[PDB]
């Protein structure tokens, strides 16, 4: 791999970085002809995650796949990035290494262990419900919500407008709904009455990152059970969300 | 009597003692020059500060030197005790008094007309290690901008039992390493680099001190502006910081720490 | 029973917002005391006891309830109310309305105005617990009889840092208070002693306590900002009673000792 990432690019693999945190522990790396595909997989394999970056930067590889642990690449990003050039290449050990400012170099060799890809059955053009609105609107649907919330239900009441309940499993809990117009969405495509339950600490590691960058986030949902997919697109720039939708029997596996 | 020390500025004395606040005791030297706080652990690492008599608005000691180990967070915690947020315009008068041995450390504050008395017992069983650090037999010595090592130590910390030291007039010319579970992180610093004022390598060098040691050192490396990274002979390690007080005048605070075999 | 009310005035919202956040942070589960002409937070137990007046026609536009006997006693958590008025800052309008959907709930209705036409919603169901006409007696506001001595409060901010750094002490403090406006903070350990010495404190119309700094500690907490009457009363007994009335919203304090 041979990789230069400069200028603004930089903190933008460091905010993908941090969203892929908030749902696995292991980093999937594999470079391929169209970019550089970052992965990742929940523990109980009911959240799966991609970012494909289409030459963001100098591409390069081969002269390739591979699996660190998530929390050991993020220290890289964590605080170090706050930085004018980053170069990931291969030795021997991923090395990243940091070309900060008054020439101070920071070298990383993270060792790594050399796996298989993380393929995953999708299909947003066959799911039936549809929804597209700009990320910080959502982002400001799910601030009524507490941020220990652990699952959020969306729906589609009656009168074309998209509802976030507060999920929950004689201590009651408060239960928080937003309601959002349709005049807030680019497009609404759903049919009243469905409903699905999904993870929201989850669904925001990937709205924080859709949100720094001003982009436009779209999900499709089916019925009670099958997986949601989000997704967002940038001019350079790929990734999409796909999380558990819980049943009745089942406790949202798949 | 047998010890006064006026200050119309705590701050002038707490400030620095945070960056030698390691550990929960320490012990104090007081003589003409003025006073001396130095606080060690493990016995491998000694933080030593200096606070010379000009500082003081009012200084004494009588006949030869006074000597007391005393708890160093209950007497930050005093000192500070009205609130570390003062703003410019306020400020707090603090006067110091200890009588010999056997008496209890005194400390007498004001803010607004509001006083506060301690009363800090004096416990000394003391046995302090002496560091025969001298600059007679220094190999390697640098002196860098304290703003570059700020983010150098904070995200230093690792699963790394240890921190690699090498100063060399060849490619590496000032490197720090680590060596965790994640792997190992090196941190470079190129000569005839704005950060670096002073360079005086004489041969290669490769130290390791654990890591668990020298962290508190950024308790200092945040409050000096330049700090002196030394090494000897013997592999200790010495690092010199240089704090201005909120009057101006200038102040110093050096650790010690021995490498690791 | 019923219950709606209606804020539309920012500093009103706003100010109520904040007295939530004070509450939430001087208890876990309060009680919510609902009539026609006011509101107040109440609780008893440690046995600190907290009584917060509010008077309701100065913070709702539209405000409206039905108890012969007009009043109702609520108890659920400080914490859901805080976090069901935190959205409510940047807010058009409020609507606490009495709900029984599912359970008997508190239902804080949010209107969120934004560049959107369409308006945005936010409806919490604060889980409530009524309280029977049985324990109305132990809910009233708590009596204060006659203080041995009734000084003014130095400024709160002051009086917290000290605290602060005499918890790091002690778990103790014995709160001293004179007639020439002499207020002190004594705190002694077998190692270490601090006192803290206040003077010129008003009392126009000696007292110590041994109070836990833990709970003294609290209470300042709770204040962000000055108020426009701090009086302490002491009763050399066993008891410190805080009466605040910043503007026009009443907190009482209560302290025991031993």
């Amino acid at each position: 791999m041979k990789c230069l990432v400069t200028g603004g690019n930089v903190k933008v693999l460091g905010k993908a970085v941090h969203s892929l945190s908030r749902i696995g522990d292991e980093l999937y790396l594999e470079p391929l002809e169209d970019g550089l595909s970052l992965r990742t997989v929940n523990s109980s394999r009911s959240a799966y995650a991609c970012f494909l970056f289409a030459p963001l930067f100098f591409q390069q590889y081969q002269a390739l796949r591979c699996k660190i642990l998530m929390k050991s690449f993020l220290s890289v990003f964590r605080s170090l990035a706050m930085v004018e050039k980053c170069c990931i290449s291969l030795n021997g050990r991923l090395v990243v290494q940091l070309h900060c400012k008054f020439g101070v170099r920071k070298t990383h060799n993270l060792s790594f262990q050399d796996c298989e890809s993380l393929q995953a059955v999708f299909d947003p053009a066959s799911c039936p419900h549809m929804l597209r609105a700009p990320a910080r609107v959502l982002g400001e649907a799910v601030l009524p919500f507490s941020p220990a919330l652990a699952e959020v239900t969306l729906g589609i009441g009656r009168g074309r407008r998209v509802i976030l309940r507060s999920y929950h499993e004689t201590a009651k809990a408060m239960v928080t709904e937003m309601c959002l117009g349709e005049e807030d969405f680019q497009q609404l495509q759903a049919q009243e009455g469905v409903a699905i339950t999904f993870c929201l600490k989850e669904f925001r590691g990937l709205l924080s990152f859709a949100e720094s960058a001003n982009l436009n986030l779209s999900i499709h949902f089916d019925a009670p059970g099958r997986p949601a997919i989000f997704t967002i697109k940038d001019s350079l720039l790929d990734g999409h969300f796909v999380l558990a939708t819980l049943s009745d029997t089942d406790s949202g596996t798949t | 009597y047998s010890l006064v020390a006026s200050l119309d500025n705590v701050r002038n004395l707490s400030t620095i003692l945070k960056a030698i606040h390691f550990r929960e005791h320490a012990t104090c030297f007081a003589t003409k020059n003025g006073i001396k706080v130095t606080v060690e652990n493990a016995k491998c690492v000694q933080a030593n500060a200096f606070i010379q008599a000009g500082i003081f608005q009012e200084f004494k000691v009588q006949e030869e030197s006074v000597t007391f180990r005393i708890n160093l967070t209950v007497l930050l915690d005093c000192l500070s005790i009205f609130g570390s947020s003062p703003m410019p315009g306020t400020l707090t008068a603090l006067r110091m008094c200890y009588q010999g041995y056997g008496y209890p450390l005194m400390l007498f504050l004001e803010e607004g007309g509001v006083v506060t008395v301690c009363k800090i017992n004096t416990q000394e069983p003391e046995e302090t290690l002496d560091f025969d650090f001298c600059s007679t037999n220094v190999i390697n010595k640098i002196i860098l901008q304290s703003e570059g090592l700020r983010e150098a130590f904070s995200e230093l910390d690792m699963t790394s039992e240890v921190l690699q030291i090498t100063m060399s007039p060849d490619k590496p010319y000032f490197r720090l390493s680590t060596f965790g579970n994640a792997g190992s992180s090196h941190l470079d610093y190129p000569k005839d680099s704005d950060l670096m004022e002073a360079f005086h390598c004489n041969q290669t060098q490769v130290n390791r001190y654990k890591i668990s040691l020298l962290k508190p050192s950024t308790k200092a490396l945040v409050l000096s502006c330049k700090v002196s990274i030394r090494t000897d002979n013997r592999g200790f390690l010495s690092l010199q910081y240089m704090i201005r007080n909120e009057d101006g005048q200038i102040c110093f605070v050096e650790y010690y720490c021995c490498p690791d075999e | 029973m019923k219950f709606r009310a209606k804020i539309v005035d920012g500093a009103c919202l706003n100010h109520f917002t904040r007295i939530s956040n004070m509450i939430a942070k001087l208890a876990k589960t309060c009680t919510l005391r609902i009539s026609p002409d006011k509101l107040n937070f109440i609780l008893c137990d440690g046995g600190v006891s907290m009584w917060c007046e509010l008077e309701q026609e100065n913070f709702f536009n539209e405000f409206q309830m039905e108890g012969e006997n007009n009043e109702i006693y609520l108890e659920l958590t400080s914490e859901n109310l805080s976090r069901a008025l935190k959205t409510a800052q940047n807010a058009r309008a409020l609507k606490i309305k009495l709900t029984n959907k599912h359970f008997p709930c508190l239902t804080v209705s949010v209107e969120l105005l934004s560049m959107s036409s369409s308006s945005r919603i936010v409806t919490h169901d604060i889980p409530i617990k009524v309280i029977p006409r049985k324990l109305w007696k132990d809910l009233q506001e708590p009596v204060v009889p006659d203080p041995d001595v009734s000084i003014y409060l130095p400024v709160l901010k002051t009086m917290k840092s000290v605290v602060e750094k005499m918890k790091n002490i002690s778990n103790h403090l014995v709160i001293e208070a004179n007639l020439d406006g002499e207020l002190n903070l004594k705190i002694e350990t077998e190692l270490v002693c601090v006192t803290t010495h206040f003077k010129d404190l008003g009392n126009p119309p000696m007292a110590e306590v041994h109070i836990d700094i833990r709970k003294l500690l609290q209470f300042l907490a709770g204040q962000q900002v000055n108020p426009t009457k701090a009086l302490c009363n002491i009763v050399n007994n066993k008891m410190v009673h805080f009466d605040l009335l910043h503007e026009d919203v009443s907190l009482q304090y209560f302290i025991p000792a031993l």
